[PDB]
């Protein structure tokens, strides 16, 4: 099946409709908030 | 107080398992001693 | 009369389907068996309902004798073996090892106690073997229970596969018997089956939890009971929603084999094997730095709100002013460091009472207002 | 003249919950008993202990 | 309040844990408990009435 | 069964009939005689049948003393309607003592605020009407014609 | 098609009536979801239409449903995914059982009687 | 069909909406396409952020801060007009 995006306005298949809700809103200060946990990470002493 | 906390634990498990420590006819002894004291001095018991 | 009425119907129902039952029993040692399942739910149910009325009898019988027992024993069964044990003679109630096994020691102090403060007076002869009579007819009914619910354990690698494959044949057989039968347990709602068989336990000044309330079959099952107390509640959830999914698809017949009964029963460990999995590694926060320079801090409603909130208030302004050599007596008996200072003495420079700052004032969290909207 | 000055010696520690609730129940109603005597049995916590 | 307090005394048999601590005296140990301040006003009402 | 399905169709077609949802809760099993059958009943209607009930309910669960004050209430709410009298009578006589018997059968006696028309309660509600029923009251003429 | 036990199955036209309605419905505060609570609409006798999936995984666990229906006299039909209904529910997680409740001055009331209508047009 | 995002997720969509108008604003400040905001002043703020100019000309100062309430209630007014 296909199904109407209530997010993009783009037609996307019916299986796929559960993830597309929920990486289609991810919002991007958590992908910046894991970058900033990862260069600190990688910056840390033993 | 971590000594006497774990044997404050082993105090309730044994009370726990072992049921309680006061025989039947010890706490109707008691139980009959106290329902005659408040018998004799005319003791209305305390509402709600 | 009625103790006769359902001792007839009792007759009348072990006379065929109590034979018919003992009969598949012992076969295995045009006449097909799912009847006899149908027809042995259908038994437990009356033998339930005709029990419920002999335990009423007993009661209102021995509520002459001893009326407080009913509360101090709720369970139907239990008040019955006690009242056949104790009767009128309750000058035998100690020391009473007949009692031990009907009765736990912390409710057997509270009969003991009872039975020496009661004012019901004894029966007459009539009454009492009426009354021995009918514990004796309750106890036959029990044993005929008990016989027929072991058939039921035996039959229920047939007839409920699924749900015997996710609790045991013994629990199967104890929830659909108080259900009504596999159909009226198929109907029922996954909340109300955790809650099968749950006796109704006296706290006898105990703490609810600790007699573990709204309590099952389910919970003292053995997969749930295979659990730490803490994670017992969860445990007994979420096994009474896959045996409610078991018993909707047992009802129609569907996997006979036990497909979705094992389906569900390795979720269901895979469910407690998560609930039960050692905690995560969680890296130490180091302290902060010592902090050294400027940061901007804003200022505005909120600010403001902050600082009247934390500002120097007028009358704690005058409570750290000590007059210098004027002495004061003690204010605070048990603290003699406490002092007024200028609040309440000559020399302050206020001849009217200082106000209280009303922004001062103590009230609760936003999350403890929360709690009293549940509460009330 | 005997005089005797003693203690109880663990009797905070030994009041039975049970008896406790029916000698309240004499003397105080039914319901408070009940809640003293529940509250008398609560978790007792201490760091992770 | 009086309404919780009441209700409370008629229907709460179960409560949260208390906290408990030492209070170091050099010579013995007393036992400090600290009660949840919701069930400290019932119970401090209990208490005097 | 089929008179559970009966009842459904007809407390759906029929709501707030006192004397139907009373019967409703003695056609369910015990266990949803309270929690189902009865709550959301109380919720629906306060018909003198519904008390009656109610107090039906609480006597088969034992429960004297809340029997007895949801039978007061049945009979201060509405007097000689849904042939309570009988039912109160009767378990008076089983479970209070027979002076609170006798004063219930006292109060039971026939005035037109409490127990005017306890005997056509009766022949409406318990279905005790018959052709000699009228000819037994004072109006053997007249409540023969009235009775069935 | 996929399902053939599923039945009365709604067409393309009527599930969207029905996911907007149930979707109404909970805006209502009108909507109970979940197999168990249907159930129990049905046995407390508020529920007026119960709607369902055609995509369980054993669909057994929701064909008792019919079943309580008939017995109550309330009329119930099924969609086509799961996914769909429980999103008409306002829940992210899939929903194959979701009941619509009598209310007392409801605004819904002639929607509801439509759709009854059409459901039991769709019976047999 | 079309479907029907939740509550939770209509809340999300809608603040991640206002978040990347609000970034767009703050960056056109940064960059000086747009003038700095200035402070929102009503009747009751106009003796904290107008004070000190407002004891040297009053009624210049209440003229102002009215003149700018008067706008804000403008652009509502005329984006109302114009989307009706």
């Amino acid at each position: 099946e296909y199904l109407v995006s209530p997010i993009t306005g783009e037609k996307i298949p019916a299986s796929k409709m559960q993830e597309h809700m929920r990486i289609g809103l991810l919002d991007p200060r958590w992908l910046e908030q894991r970058d900033r946990s990862i260069r600190e990470k990688q910056s840390d002493d033993e | 107080t971590r000594l006497y906390l774990k044997a404050e634990q082993e105090r309730q498990h044994n009370y726990l398992k072992d049921g309680p420590y006061i025989t039947a006819e010890e706490a109707v002894a008691v139980y009959t001693t106290t329902v005659h004291w408040l018998e004799s001095r005319r003791f209305s018991p305390i509402p709600f | 009369a009625k103790l006769w009425d359902s001792k007839m119907f009792a007759e009348i129902m072990m006379k065929i389907e109590e034979y018919i039952s003992k009969q598949a029993k012992a076969s295995e040692v045009a006449a097909p068996e799912y009847r006899v399942i149908v027809d042995a739910n259908n038994l437990t149910v009356e033998i339930e309902n005709e029990l419920n009325i002999i335990h009423k009898f007993i009661r209102d019988k021995y509520s002459k004798r001893f009326p407080e027992l009913e509360s101090l024993v709720p369970n139907a069964l239990d008040y019955i073996r006690t009242v056949k044990e104790l009767g009128n003679s309750l000058d035998k109630c100690k020391n009473n090892e007949n009692l031990q096994q009907i009765l736990t020691n912390a409710t057997i102090m509270v009969v003991s106690v009872t039975a020496s403060t009661t004012q019901g007076q004894q029966l007459s002869e009539e009454e009492l073997e009426r009354l021995e009579e009918a514990c004796d007819m309750a106890l036959e009914l029990n044993a005929s229970k008990h016989r027929i619910y072991e058939y039921v354990e035996s039959r229920m690698s047939f007839i409920a596969p699924n749900l015997s494959i996710i609790i045991g044949a013994s629990t199967a057989a104890k929830i659909m018997g108080v259900a009504g039968g596999l159909t009226n347990l198929s109907k029922m709602p996954a909340c109300n089956i955790m809650l099968l068989g749950a006796q109704r336990k006296t706290l006898s000044g105990f703490s609810s939890t600790s007699v573990l309330p709204h309590t099952g079959y389910i919970y003292h099952s053995d997969i749930v009971q295979s659990l730490p107390p803490d994670l017992r509640r969860k445990a007994a959830r979420l096994v009474a929603a896959k045996c409610t999914l078991a018993a909707r698809v047992d009802s129609f017949h569907e996997s006979t084999e036990g497909k979705v009964g094992y389906e569900l029963k390795d979720e269901i460990e895979r469910k407690f094997d998560k609930w039960q999995e050692p905690p995560p590694v969680k890296q130490v926060k180091p302290l902060p730095a010592p902090l050294d320079g400027q940061r901007k801090k804003r200022g505005g409603r909120r600010y403001r709100k902050m600082k009247e909130r934390l500002g120097l208030t007028e009358i704690r302004k005058q409570a750290n002013r000590m007059s210098f050599g004027e002495i004061e007596e003690d204010a605070y008996q048990e603290d003699l460091g406490f002092s007024l200072g200028h609040l309440g003495k000559s020399g302050s420079g206020r001849v009217r009472q200082t106000q209280v700052n009303e922004a001062t004032k103590a009230r609760i969290s936003k999350t403890l207002q929360r709690t009293l909207q549940k509460q009330s | 003249n005997v005089m005797l000055e003693s203690r109880f010696e663990k009797m905070y520690e030994k009041i039975d919950l049970t008896l406790l609730n029916r000698l309240l129940r004499l003397i105080v109603d039914h319901n408070i008993a009940d809640y003293m005597t529940a509250k008398n049995n609560v978790v007792i916590n201490y760091k992770d202990m | 309040a009086l309404s919780r307090i009441k209700r409370h005394l008629l229907t709460q048999r179960a409560f949260k844990e208390v906290g408990i601590e030492f209070m170091d005296l050099y010579s013995h140990l007393v036992p400090v408990y600290d009660v949840e301040p919701l069930e400290k006003i019932t119970d401090a009402y209990l208490d005097q009435y | 069964n089929i008179a559970n399905t009966l009842m459904a169709k007809a407390l759906q077609e029929c709501p707030n009939s006192g004397i139907l949802w009373s019967e409703a809760i003695f056609l369910e099993a015990r266990p949803q005689r309270r929690t189902k059958s009865v709550d959301a009943l109380k919720k629906c209607e306060h018909d003198p049948h519904v008390l009656l009930a109610v107090a039906k309910l609480f006597w088969s669960q034992r429960k004297i003393t809340k029997a007895r004050e949801w039978f007061h209430r049945t009979v201060k709410i509405d007097s000689d309607l849904g042939d309570a009298w009988a039912f109160f009578y009767k378990f008076e006589l089983q479970h209070g003592t027979e002076e609170q018997q006798e004063e219930v059968r006292k109060r039971c006696e026939s005035a037109e605020p409490r127990h005017g028309e306890l005997w056509c309660a009766v022949s409406k509600d318990i279905a005790n009407w018959q052709k000699k029923i009228g000819d037994i009251l004072r109006l053997v003429a007249g409540r023969i014609k009235n009775t069935f | 098609d996929v399902n053939p036990k599923a039945y009365p199955l709604a067409d393309a036209h009527l599930t969207k009536k029905l996911l907007d309605l149930v979707q109404q419905s909970c805006n209502y505060k009108q909507l109970r979801k979940g197999a168990n609570e249907a159930t129990k609409t049905l046995n407390r006798g508020i529920s007026e239409f119960i709607v369902m999936a055609a995509d369980a995984e054993p669909l057994e666990i929701i064909l008792h449903l019919p079943l309580l229906c008939e017995d109550k006299n309330v009329p119930y039909v099924f969609v086509r995914s799961k996914q769909a209904l429980g999103r008409a529910c306002g829940v992210s997680r899939p929903v194959i059982a979701c009941s619509v409740t009598i209310k007392e001055g409801s605004q819904l009331k002639q929607q509801i009687q439509s759709i009854q209508q059409s459901i039991e047009r769709l019976l047999v | 069909l079309g479907v029907y995002l939740t509550k939770k997720e209509q809340k999300k969509l809608r603040r991640q909406t206002r978040r990347e108008a609000q970034k767009e604003l703050q960056e056109k400040v940064r960059l000086g396409l747009m003038p700095p905001p200035e402070p929102k002043v009503r009747i009751s703020n106009l003796m904290r952020v107008l004070g000190t100019e407002a004891v040297q000309d009053p009624t210049k100062v209440e003229a102002h801060v009215r003149a700018q309430m008067a706008k804000r209630q403008k652009a509502h007014e005329e984006a109302n007009a114009a989307r009706k």
